[PDB]
């Protein structure tokens, strides 16, 4: 679960 | 609802659960997924892994 709602990389 | 999606950029994954891709790659997502990474199959390279959605987008 905690691997689906992780933040997100950055756009490059 | 769609399952297919392509790479938008070229992603260097910084962990062992998550997938290296390079633009233009095609994903298959792989089973219940929810949140902002997902499990997918690219049909390019064969590998897998988790991805960040905001680096897809829906594709045939």
């Amino acid at each position: 679960v905690s691997l689906a709602r992780r933040p997100l990389p950055p756009l490059p | 609802g769609v399952t297919t999606f392509v790479a938008l950029y070229d992603y260097v994954a910084s962990g062992e659960t998550d997938l290296s891709f390079k633009k233009g790659e095609r994903l298959q997502i792989v089973g219940y997924n929810h949140g902002d990474w997902w499990l997918a199959h690219s049909l390019t390279t064969g590998q897998t892994g988790y991805i960040p959605s905001n680096y897809v987008a829906p594709s045939d």
